[PDB]
RNA sequence: CUUGAGUCUCGUAGAGGGGGGUAGAAUUCCAGGUGUAGCGGUGAAAUGCGUAGAGAUCUGGAGGAAUACCGGUGGCGAAGGCGGCCCCCUGGACGAAGACUGACGCUCAGGUGCGAAAGCGUGGGGAGCAAACAGGAUUAGAUACCCUGGUAGUCCACGCCGUAAACGAUGUCGACUUGGAGGUUGUGCCGGCGUGGCUUCCGGAGCUAACGCGUUAAGUCGACCGCCUGGGGAGUAC
């Protein structure tokens, strides 16, 4: 009811976290601390191989992840996270 | 003819097809979950590419 | 949801609905609002009043 | 779908906001949906499909888990 | 003859064809080519690439005036939905703004009957 | 007799003359044994889209509670009175009088 | 006599019906400005439109029809059906406590009324769509499918017609008989626990030729009605 309206609190692009993941499905993985609140980070990010890259193989369920914001989607109320960037640019 | 071609490249092949050819993600034959990644990754380049095609 | 004991969501509560339309003034649907049933026909009726009296759009291409 | 440019923004990152600009506010579906009449029995009887189907997309994410491959 | 520096490009991206015109910021026509124009017919004529061609040999009608800045605004479900707008980019325009002007029924009248085929 | 609420918008030009409509119309209502239970009065705001080519007009919300034909009367007079651009009549379940999120 | 049936009191939800207003999007047209050689269409083409300046683009005006999003295996109606917003008239359902009547009930041949779309009559109206019709293609042929046009009609008023796979292919009313997950709408007592209405999917016993149905029965019974009796000939002839 509350989070969503408020949420230039982590708006900024730039903005990165430290989540925890609850499940896994095959595009994706979803990071939810922020709590009634939930990214997702599709399976094109995770990794610099593209999709060369199932979710379960580069992180498993209860694991917490750095994180940055990239798009928060207002309404439709859904944030794109990304992990293949907050570690190393090979 | 004297050896089977790359598993992987094939799999992602007729992943793109099915995805040009507009049916649906589940009906992906793997469940090989190695083989099933490239599937579904051929399957949503393809989506892409469709859009500009008539 | 608009379930602090509303008894009649009301159109002129501007700063209200704008959290329940888009960019292109599209009502937005139940289910991403986790609006009950009957506030969301509320909703409805109140974005379509305001719509009339010009306090909110219909679109952006006008 | 009516993205301004920001300042520095490379046009490849505009580009690809004013796609998801209008990917999400669904526009070629509409613009392809109403190319031609569709009945109201079709229209209708599309919507049972839908129904239909996505009620069985909540039954794999049970049933699976149940059963067992090798 | 008389210099803009500011303007504005529609494009018109059918299934069949994509017609570009810039215009100044009254929309009014300055230039303009096509697909058909570009020199491709049928099955070429319908392709991002021909629609592409369009948009630069349309970018070198308009010489005559001022350039820098370009407003683009896009309209209806074509191949040529894109092409165009990055070939503007390579034609040397900077695009400030961009934006979907597709029109859309809100109901209006009776679309024609589906093909048989 | 019955509640309603009027929120009738008027030509931004005239505005001068609106301070009249009000006087004039609150006279019509309570001459009929009425009431007024609400009258903000938004002024000069800005529209969500053009109406008529204007970019801006002077709101008036007001609330009552009369018998049918002087809210008929108001309505007609609205009509014919071309300053007044855009109209409005709901009718409300009670009186209304807590003040406007405007 | 009060348990069936009904009346009153307070509220709730609803595209239920009738009448009258009005608002934004869009298409087509008409009149201007800009501008110049193609547009349109298809699997591929052509008919068609365009230097008498189209298409594209901007401004002004006219007119009709339908109401994006909300929108859901959502809601309402005896059924057919009902979808922008606002007032006027109007029907039904449902719940909470109370009061009131006292079997006033259920079913119903004949009868009476309502009844999609097309169609018919008189008078309007006509944007879009589109039987007929005309031209272009395809094909051995193509009175078709596909393309370009396009008249009835589709819209409004009043009056007819009385039909549909008018379907849940399942008559109406009442009683009884293990469960599970939902949706929608009331109301109790503490965001948990109850108690009503309507509804979607799944399944047990039972039933079924099987498919399946399964407390919204096609299960177990009672009341009344409608209807069937090999296929063609025929729902036709008189
Ligand atoms: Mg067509
Ligand atoms: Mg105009
Ligand atoms: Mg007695
Ligand atoms: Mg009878
Ligand atoms: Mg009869
Ligand atoms: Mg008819
Ligand atoms: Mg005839
Ligand atoms: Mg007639
Ligand atoms: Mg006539
Ligand atoms: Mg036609
Ligand atoms: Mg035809
Ligand atoms: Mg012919
Ligand atoms: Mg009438
Ligand atoms: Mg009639
Ligand atoms: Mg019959
Ligand atoms: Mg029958
Ligand atoms: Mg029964
Ligand atoms: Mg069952
Ligand atoms: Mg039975
Ligand atoms: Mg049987
Ligand atoms: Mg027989
Ligand atoms: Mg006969």
């Amino acid at each position: 009811e509350d989070p969503w309206v408020a949420i230039a609190k982590r708006y900024p692009e730039g903005t990165k976290l430290t989540g925890r993941v609850t499940n896994l499905t095959d595009y994706g993985c979803f990071v939810e601390i922020e709590e009634g609140v939930e990214g997702l980070v599709h399976v094109s990010e995770m990794d610099w191989t593209n999709k060369n890259i199932h979710p379960s193989k580069v992180v498993n369920v209860g694991d917490v992840v750095e994180v940055m914001v990239l798009d928060i989607d207002e309404e439709r109320r859904r944030i794109s996270l990304g992990l293949k960037q907050c570690k190393a640019n090979p | 003819k004297r050896q089977k071609r790359d598993r992987l490249e094939r799999a992602h092949q007729r992943g793109y097809q099915a995805g040009i050819a507009g049916r649906s993600k589940e009906m992906c034959p793997y469940q090989t979950l190695n083989q099933r990644s490239q599937w579904l990754g051929g399957w949503r380049e393809a989506m892409a590419d469709r859009v500009v095609m008539a | 949801f608009t379930a602090e004991g509303v008894q009649e969501i009301d159109y002129k509560d501007i700063a209200t609905l704008k959290n329940y339309i888009t960019e292109s003034g599209k009502i937005v649907p139940s289910r991403i609002t986790g609006t009950r049933a009957k506030y969301q026909r509320q909703l409805a009726r109140a974005i379509k009043r305001a719509r009339y009296l010009s306090l909110l759009p219909y679109t952006d291409r006008h | 779908p009516v993205i301004k440019v920001r300042e520095n923004e490379p046009f490849d990152v505009a580009l690809r906001r004013f796609k998801r600009s209008c990917e999400k506010a669904g526009v070629l579906a509409e613009v392809r949906r109403r190319e031609f009449y569709e009945k109201p029995t079709t229209e209708r009887k599309r919507a049972k499909a839908s129904a239909v189907k996505r009620h069985a997309k909540k039954l794999a994410r049970e049933n699976a888990r149940r059963t067992r491959l090798y | 003859r008389k210099q803009v520096s500011d303007g504005v490009a529609h494009i018109h991206a059918s299934f069949n064809n994509t017609i570009v015109t810039i215009t100044d910021r009254q929309g009014n026509a300055l230039g303009w080519a096509t697909a058909g124009g570009s020199g491709f017919r049928g099955s070429r004529k319908s392709t991002p690439f021909a629609a592409q061609v369009a948009a630069e040999r349309c970018a070198d009608a308009v010489k005559e005036y001022g350039i820098k800045n370009l407003e683009v605004m896009v309209k209806g479900p074509g191949p040529g939905r894109e092409s165009t707008i990055r070939a503007l980019n390579a034609a040397g325009f900077r695009i400030t703004n961009i934006t979907d002007v597709t029109p859309i029924p809100h109901x209006g009248c009776r679309p024609p009957k589906k093909r048989r085929v | 007799m019955r509640h309603y609420e009027i929120v009738f918008m008027v030509h931004p030009d005239q505005s001068e003359q609106v301070p009249g409509m009000i006087e004039r119309y609150t006279a019509a209502i309570t001459g009929a044994e009425g009431k007024i239970h609400r009258l903000e009065d938004w002024g000069r705001r800005q529209l969500a889209y053009p109406i008529n080519k204007l970019h801006k007009a002077h709101y008036v919300l007001m609330n009552v509670e009369a018998p049918q034909e002087v809210i008929d009367e108001l309505e007609t007079t609205f009509r014919f009175n071309d300053a007044v651009i855009r109209s409005m009549v709901m009718r409300t379940k009670h009186a209304v009088t807590e003040a406007s999120p405007m």
